DNA sequence: CACAGTGCTACAGACTGGAACAAAAACCCTGCAG
């Protein structure tokens, strides 16, 4: 980290990663890692959730029910937090 | 003076006769009204919300979705176990 | 001593790190045994 960036800890690690699984490759993966990150999301993105809480009509303490359900049963939780939102 | 010839029908019925029924049932209070008629409320919003709506199938899918409401099994799901 | 909430608050709980301790798991081993 030091000689080419100094501090950059999220890249290195990506970089390798994302392309040696691809080396003996089926691709399935390729899909959900390109995702991970940055674009777009992954879970849903906050914004994309708020609406789909204002919009729908959910009360704050309904869709954090929501959220605590859908988070524990089969989680990998989906949804946002209430204060991230 | 406000009593002389004139008690209201609770204030008699809560001074005589509930120590014999606290005896009998063996509780008074978990039998009461209100396991009911907090229900009420439900019964606007899903004639709104979850409603059909037209008159004729309006009482059916309130009902329904009313004892989908109720039910155990359900709310076991909703706890999400702590 | 009705009860499911009513949002935003409060800061309780969840995290690291080396520095080092200890216990326990399940091997290998050597010990003392028919």
């Amino acid at each position: 980290a030091e000689k080419e960036e100094g501090g950059d800890v999220k890249s290195v690690c990506l970089t390798l990663f994302l392309l040696a699984l691809r080396a003996g490759n089926e691709h399935k993966q390729a899909d959900e890692l390109e995702a991970m990150m940055q674009g777009r999301g992954f879970g849903l993105h906050p914004a994309v959730c708020l609406a789909i809480r204002v919009n729908t009509f959910l009360s704050c303490s309904q869709y954090h029910k929501m959220y605590r359900t859908v988070k524990a049963t089969s989680g990998r939780q989906i949804f946002q937090p209430l204060h991230t939102l | 003076y406000r009593y002389d010839g004139k008690i209201t029908n609770y204030l008699h019925k809560t001074l005589a006769h509930v120590p014999e029924i606290v005896e009998r049932d063996g509780s008074i209070g978990a039998w009461a009204s209100e396991g009911n008629e907090s229900g009420n409320k439900l019964f606007r919003r899903f004639r709104k919300m979850n409603a059909r709506q037209s008159k004729t199938f309006e009482l059916e899918d309130i009902l329904k979705h009313h004892w989908l409401y109720t039910s155990k099994y359900l709310q076991k799901f909703m706890e999400a176990h702590k």
